[PDB]
RNA sequence: AAGGUAAGUAUCGUUCCA
């Protein structure tokens, strides 16, 4: 039938255009910095140099006489107990990955993994079983507690 | 002996990094005298380690015992 | 249409070596 | 299988016999059937579907391309105002063709060529050639044939629709394309036949197998960075749960000597830093590079293992001046976060 | 932490000066305390995963101690393993 | 003419029979040495 | 299959023949969630596409020699000045050459 | 390239840890020297990731001058010296109190522009700074060298190196 | 004296004329593999076995 | 060596247990050494002591 | 006209032939 309109992608073209764009950005930045930093008698007087040294030496003589936080906790409120204190570490996140911060406790996380394994062994709204793979339970933590 | 055989014939990280040859990334043909010799991900900006792949020492060329005797 | 390679003899009327390579 | 050979390409024949082994074909057809059977089971009351039947058919119906038969059949609770035969991308059927009780769906698979990879034409053409047939057996004039192109991962459906059936098929197929055990294993076999992989770069991972080679005469540093940013959180018996940040500690344990270098991490360093995770990521790297530059050359570590994979990246930059230092990630959930307890 | 401490102090004295960290025991008490800690770790794993400790052979005992444990969420992806290729029935 | 800077001659260039025959023989010995060589190896030799 | 570069699965074979590509090999279809869509490459009605020949991608020896003379003159003028100005050269100056 | 050659013939770090009945063994915090241009270089693979790392960190830890310095080294090595100049001139305002950053800016700036940098560094660090001699041989004329030494003799004239440079000046 | 030829423009024009990444990958089995995009891939020129 | 091997094949003595040192401790017994490390090192040191004692008392028996 | 046979294990039918 009729083929619709759409550009062709070319990895050489993409890389060359990116490099050329970066070079143009560098040119603009250098032109800006030329304006930014380009706006800056006693040059060869040795007798006045000695006089200024003397006045510099004499000048010293004349001057001689944390509750605040907005982090999220990947746990349920029910997962905590009462009448006891729990330590909350930080979850592993890559430096390049810009996802939000996640604070978890290793013991509760391990318990969740163990119970998840037990449940998944125990099994041995449109197409949810395969959607959960193609697609966790936490709470916003503000003002030192929800 | 088998451990040393596996070390000599094992895939050094620089060797295994050269086998990977990227995808959809044209590179300038190195070694004019014989093209088709591309180092792949070795020294490539596509993927790999941030630090340069350090050279191994187990794969260093070695002379025979009888030849060293001749020396 | 066929994949056979056609000799560019007589196909050089409007082309140069250095063109499209700068 | 159902792949057709326009010429004996023996290498391709061997490759496709290897790829479609374990009767992947019949299994992929059955997997497409049953999970597509499931979606109608959920929305059967909403579509006046009395029952959904998956009749026992010839096991080789998956690749029997000359003839065909129904495999999923809907028995209606009441008459449906069936629509005209139309494609899956259509939206113009005003849904007034006829009235039927039985409603079949036929699923046919394809490994399309380059020229003939038009799946919708395939579907409509053999819907016409299987309904206007004397060898194909379809219980009712109404029905839709669904065509799956494995080689190009295309999906189409042409035939009769009852109210609400077409969008439901659209959504179900959009989900089934992106996730299905049979199609996933087919994709994996194709990937390993071409040996084209996505990411998964090779590094020495500390694991249960290579755990023995750790015990060597070269000094090793176990950089553990879990206990850097941590807050004591506790839910009181009646009052709301309250939090208080506390100090962290980097672990630079050395199995050879046991000298656990430990930089106490004051809470003041986090002076309202928005991206605190990355700051914690490079704060440990700063101290480990400082310690490496601090120790004498014979005491410099020749191998740094790391508990959490995120820390693999920063070290290589702060170890950019030390190319001879191997930085190995650990698959081992190695218990050093509890060392601070 | 608590049962681990109780195991770590098998003797009521349990001498521990600020010069060192772990309790001062000689070799055989170290044998006993390590056996106790191994039993504790396998007991905790068995409680968490509902598997008797004896069935765990030495290989997976080492896996548990070091930090290896696997699951089977993709259990239906076993297809690699009168022909029973359409006999399977659909249950509503 | 460097002394006068004028177009005074004209050099017609050509590839001699020896070079053409050598290249043809090189392609021939590429093709005959293809009992088990991969397609990529043959084409790499051809491009080189 | 032939003239596709090596990392895209092809053999990266260089050519110096008038190799025509039929317009049945420049058409590709992708199935978006809404529906299948199709594309060509010569989206305006134009001539048949032609594989580029190596002939047009190698500078003639005449141009190379005259440019070598000119460029080495530029380098000599850019180096003798650097002696007087007392600095080593750099990629920035010689990128144009 | 060597001007006498013709056609026919790194990641700095301020911190430093001192080694050495008490289990607690605290160690002193030592600050280190600056890093000059090293002969060793280019020991980097997969630049498109390392540049991203250094980019992310120069806003994640914007008060760590060796981050900017390592960025300068990396971008100077791989044929992008001009962008390295721009990035150093951008980052010098983020850590203006570091001698190493100004030294790198001076060594990565050509001609009179270099003067514009070195005549500016003293504005932020006018007390007992090696940058003064960088100005001294960064310029050309001996008279300008005398003026630079006098300015050094005018701002914190307690440097023995400054006195030695100024004494043997005409 | 360095390599006296350049092929980056030649490969650029070959990709442009062949239809680009999608114009070539349509001929391949790439869509069968079902990778979300063609970036972030490498070719294993040698199987470990 | 051949006489010893023939006797062991008969079974008059047990098959030779692999001689293990500190450097071979985790190569040979490491998987079994993770559970009870101190017991395993005690056993390998006992084997070392038995070898050294066999050597020392062999010399003593051969002493003039 | 080709260079395009996967090799097998089963019962069943038929037929010549001993």
């Amino acid at each position: 039938e009729e083929p619709v309109t759409a550009d062709v992608i070319n990895p050489m073209a993409l890389r060359q255009r990116e490099e050329l764009r970066e070079k143009l950005a560098a040119a603009k930045e250098k032109r800006l910095l030329n304006q930014k930093l380009g706006k800056i008698p006693w040059l060869d007087d040795t007798a006045a140099w000695i006089e200024r040294s003397r006045q510099l030496q004499k000048e010293k003589d004349l001057a001689e006489k944390r509750d605040l936080q907005g982090l999220t906790v990947e746990h349920a409120i029910d997962s905590f107990r009462e009448g006891e204190t729990m330590i909350l570490t930080l979850k592993d996140k890559g430096v390049l990955q810009e996802e939000e911060d996640v604070l978890v406790n290793v013991n509760l996380v391990d318990k969740e993994r163990a119970e998840k394994n037990v449940e998944l062994r125990k099994k041995k709204a449109q197409q949810k079983p395969r959607s959960i793979l193609s697609k966790p339970h936490s709470f916003r933590l503000e003002q030192g507690g929800t | 002996r088998y451990r040393k055989m596996k070390e000599r014939l094992g895939l050094t990280e620089i060797r295994k990094q050269a086998n990977r040859m990227s995808f959809g990334e044209i590179e300038e043909d190195a070694y004019q005298e014989d093209l088709g010799f591309s180092l792949g991900h070795l020294g490539k900006s596509g993927s790999g380690r941030v630090r340069q792949t350090q050279v191994n020492e187990a794969t260093k060329a070695r002379i025979s015992k009888t030849l060293q005797r001749t020396l | 249409p066929t994949g056979e390679v056609l000799s560019l003899v007589g196909k050089l009327e409007g082309t140069r070596m250095g063109d499209k390579a700068q | 299988t159902g792949i057709f050979m326009h010429g004996k390409i023996p290498t391709l024949k061997i490759s496709l016999i290897q790829i479609f082994r374990a009767h992947l074909w019949q299994k992929i057809h059955e997997s497409i059937v049953m999970d597509l059977c499931q979606v109608f089971d959920q929305e059967l009351d909403a579509l006046e579907i009395e029952t959904v039947q998956k009749e026992t058919i010839h096991p080789r119906k998956s690749y029997k391309m000359n003839s065909s038969c129904a495999d999923i059949l809907l028995f209606a609770s009441y008459k449906w105002n069936v629509s005209r035969p139309s494609l899956l991308a259509d939206s113009k059927d005003v849904m007034d063709s006829t009235t039927t009780q039985k409603y079949w769906i036929d699923i046919q698979l394809r490994w399309g060529d380059y020229d003939s990879h038009d799946i919708e034409r395939y579907a409509r053409a053999k819907f016409l050639d299987y309904t206007t047939d004397n060898m194909s057996i379809y219980p009712s004039p109404t029905g839709v044939l669904i065509a799956i192109d494995l080689a190009y991962n295309l999906h189409s459906a042409y035939g009769n629709w009852f109210p609400g059936s077409k969008p439901l098929i659209q959504q179900a197929m959009a989900k089934i394309m992106k996730a299905n055990p049979a199609l996933y294993v087919l994709r994996e076999r194709i990937r390993k036949g071409l040996q084209l992989y996505s990411s998964e770069p090779t590094e020495p991972y500390l694991s249960s197998q290579n755990y023995g080679e750790l015990f060597s005469n070269q000094i090793i540093w176990f950089v553990d960075d879990t206990n850097v940013y941590r807050v004591t959180i506790h839910k009181t018996f009646e009052g709301n749960l309250t939090t208080k940040p506390i100090n962290g500690a980097i672990f630079i344990f050395n199995p050879r000597t046991g000298q656990l270098f430990l930089k106490i991490i004051h809470t003041s360093v986090w002076a309202g830093q928005k991206r605190l995770g990355q700051l914690a990521k490079w704060k440990t790297a700063e101290e480990v590079a400082a310690l490496i530059r601090s120790l004498p050359v014979e005491e410099q570590p020749k191998q740094i293992i790391v508990t959490r994979k995120g820390m693999l990246d920063p070290l290589e930059v702060h170890l950019l001046d030390f190319p001879n230092i191997v930085i190995k990630g650990s698959e081992l959930q190695l218990p050093f976060q509890a060392c601070l307890k | 932490n608590d049962r681990a401490k109780v195991i770590l102090k098998p003797d009521k004295t349990t001498i521990t000066e600020p010069h060192h960290i772990w309790p001062t025991l000689t070799d055989e008490e170290w044998i006993k305390v390590e056996v106790q800690l191994k039993d504790l770790i396998l007991a905790d794993y068995g409680k968490k995963n509902n598997v008797n400790v004896a069935s765990l052979t030495q290989s997976e005992i080492r896996d548990i101690i070091l930090g290896m444990e696997i699951s089977a969420p993709s259990q239906q992806r076993q297809q690699i393993a009168t022909s029973n290729y359409e006999t399977q029935t659909f249950s509503s | 003419n460097e002394v006068t800077k004028e177009r005074t001659a004209q050099c017609f260039l050509r590839v001699d029979d020896e070079s053409m025959q050598r290249f043809h023989n090189r392609v021939r010995q590429i093709l005959m040495a293809s009992g088990s060589t991969t397609f990529t190896k043959i084409v790499n030799k051809w491009n080189t | 299959v032939f003239y596709t570069p090596k990392e895209l699965g092809g053999l990266g074979m260089l050519s110096m023949g008038h190799v025509l590509i039929p317009q049945s090999d420049l058409r590709w279809s992708k199935q978006t969630d809404v529906g299948i869509t199709h594309f060509r490459s010569g989206m305006s009605h134009e001539e048949d596409q032609l594989i580029p020949n190596l002939y047009r991608y190698i500078q003639p020896w005449e141009s190379e020699f005259i440019d070598s003379q000119r460029v080495w003159a530029e380098y000599a003028l850019k180096r003798q000045e650097a002696i007087a100005q007392n600095r080593r050269l750099t990629l920035e100056d010689l990128e144009d050459s | 390239v060597d001007p006498r050659q013709t056609q026919f013939g790194r990641n700095t770090l301020m911190d430093m840890r001192l080694s050495q009945q008490t289990v607690v063994d605290p160690k002193g915090y030592l600050t280190d020297l600056n890093s000059m241009i090293p002969t060793h270089g280019g020991d980097i693979n997969d630049i498109k990731k390392a540049r991203l790392l250094l980019k992310s960190v120069r806003e994640t830890n914007p008060h760590h001058p060796p981050a900017w310095i390592a960025s300068a080294r990396l971008e100077e090595v791989t044929g992008k010296l001009q962008v390295a100049r721009n990035l150093i001139m951008k980052g010098t305002e983020m850590c203006p109190k570091s001698e190493d950053v100004w030294l790198e800016a001076a060594r990565l700036q050509p001609g009179d522009t270099a003067k514009a940098v070195v005549a500016q560094a003293v504005r932020h660090l006018p007390q007992s700074v090696r940058i003064y001699i960088r100005a001294a041989e960064l310029e050309t004329d001996i008279r300008a060298k005398k003026r630079v030494l006098r300015k050094a003799l005018e701002h914190v004239p307690n440097s023995v190196r400054l006195w030695k440079a100024a004494v043997e000046l005409e | 004296d360095g390599k006296l030829w350049n092929l980056n423009n030649y490969r650029t024009d070959m990709i442009q004329a062949l239809g680009g990444v999608e114009g070539i990958l349509e001929h391949t089995l790439f869509k069968g593999t079902y990778f979300p995009t063609w970036e972030g891939l490498f070719w294993e020129k040698a199987s470990g076995f | 060596q051949k006489e010893l091997q023939e006797k062991v094949r008969l079974g008059l003595m047990p098959p030779p247990e692999p001689k293990v040192r500190i450097s071979n401790l985790m190569r040979v017994l490491g998987t079994e050494a993770v559970q009870d490390p101190t017991k395993v090192e005690a056993h390998v040191r006992a084997q070392m002591a038995k070898r050294q004692k066999a050597h020392e008392e062999a010399n003593a028996a051969r002493k003039l």
